[PDB]
């Protein structure tokens, strides 16, 4: 089986550099080119360059020249791509790639991907704010309530409602990475407005990277 | 060369035939790859040389075309086929087509949330708009403060297609300062979705 195994997710501060490795197995490493590809969050694929394992020959697209460097350790069959002068928009998933087809370098077998997050942030627990139910958040006999989990780093956080008793109508949205370098997300749930009087709603936010746990009662 | 894909989004029922189109500007292409990518995972090679299947790929997948136009087709959609598809020519990829499982059109339930008193203490005020259980995915959210159009101070996020009822939900967050928040009165998000005959506006008075 052809396999490319890349390094774990990296966290860097703007201006720093990142070095990514790609371990090849299941084929003759020298035989085919190694490419690197990046995916912006919620975005398409972008080719970064190719490298010849045999002698280190390199080809880069116009955009990445002088910001990317591709190298190689033949003795261990491992490829490298180093990225420098990292910017917030360098936050993406990076893939080392090789071509299975003989005589052609463009049909790809993909590595699991390496997320590189460029942020000046340091690990930080979230602030948890209630999204109160009101006249504004009530349609038919249905009300909506939720939690704002703002300014935490890094991913992930887990959100449950009433310790897991409430799951139907719950929506936990994908985190957004803000310009501050911190993440933010919201979690909502829709409930019968009739229950606002009696049933208590508690959101449970757990952020393991900072051992932060917060139970927030959401009242009308 | 440039590759343009269609449709941007593809909404089909299970068991239906599906066709994805990729067009090449240069006009001289005999080699073309297709890929499938699912949320949170690496791409997987499906087709290369336009019409050739990768080993281990189901017979329902076929590719065709010569010159400028190429197509990726699924004979009978399997629930496992629901994902983002990419075509490729050399270093260039198409924008990607997201196969989405179709449900009858449903209009969003729109909810709006004022900033918490607790957040105001921080010095920043967040206004939140919820777009609940809607289909199709395409939805437009506009933020208005005292009827003034907001731009670039909102961020939004969308859930994956719900496995039970196949709707989507959207959260839009309007971010203001405490001071700016208190300099104005009326806060409103305007929702446009094809399931709504005209835009629905949810608002509140500070």
């Amino acid at each position: 089986q052809v396999q490319l195994v890349e390094s774990g997710t990296q966290f860097r501060r703007p201006g720093a550099s990142v070095r990514l490795s790609c371990e090849a197995s299941g084929y003759t490493f020298i035989s085919s080119f190694i490419h690197w590809i990046r995916q912006g969050p919620g975005q398409g694929l972008e080719w970064m360059g190719w490298m010849n394992p045999r002698h280190g020959a390199v080809n880069y697209p116009r955009r990445f020249q002088g910001k990317v460097t591709m190298t190689r350790d033949t003795s261990i069959d491992t490829a490298y791509m180093e990225l420098r002068d990292l910017r917030s928009d360098d936050t993406a998933m990076y893939f080392c790639v090789t071509s299975r087809t003989k005589d052609y370098d463009w049909d790809f077998v993909w590595g699991q991907g390496t997320l590189v997050v460029v942020s000046s942030a340091s690990t930080k627990g979230p602030s948890v704010f209630p999204l109160a139910p009101s006249s504004k958040s009530t349609s038919g006999g249905t009300a909506a309530l939720g939690c704002l989990v703002k300014d935490y780093f890094p991913e992930p956080v887990t959100v449950s409602w009433n310790s897991g008793a409430l799951t139907s109508g719950v929506h936990t949205f994908p985190a957004v990475l803000q310009s501050s370098g911190l993440y933010s997300l919201s979690s909502v749930v829709t409930v019968p407005s009739s229950s606002l009087g009696t049933q208590t709603y508690i959101c449970n936010v757990n952020h393991k990277p900072s051992n932060t746990k917060v139970d927030k009662k959401v009242e009308p | 060369i440039q590759m343009t894909q269609s449709p941007v989004t593809l909404s089909a029922s299970i068991g239906d035939r599906v066709t994805i189109t990729c067009r090449a500007s240069q006009r001289i292409d005999n080699w073309v790859a297709w890929y499938q990518q699912k949320p949170g995972r690496a791409p997987k090679l499906l087709i290369y040389k336009a019409s050739i299947l990768e080993t281990g790929v189901p017979s329902r997948f076929s590719g065709s075309g010569s010159g400028t136009e190429f197509t990726l087709s699924i004979n009978s959609l399997q629930p496992d086929d629901v994902a983002t598809y990419y075509c490729q020519q050399f270093e260039e990829f198409g924008r990607g087509t997201k196969i989405d499982i179709k449900r009858t059109v449903a209009a969003p339930s729109v909810f709006i949330f004022p900033p918490s008193d607790e957040q105001l203490k921080s010095g920043t005020a967040s206004v939140v708009c919820l777009l609940n259980n809607f289909y199709p995915r395409e939805a437009k959210v506009q933020w208005k403060v005292d009827n003034a159009l907001q731009s670039g101070n909102s961020q939004e996020s969308v859930t994956e297609q719900d496995s039970k009822d196949s709707t989507y939900s959207l959260s839009s967050t309007l971010t203001l300062s405490k001071a700016d928040y208190e300099k104005h009165k009326v806060y409103a998000c305007e929702v446009t979705h094809q399931g709504l005959s005209s835009p629905v506006t949810k608002s509140f008075n500070r």
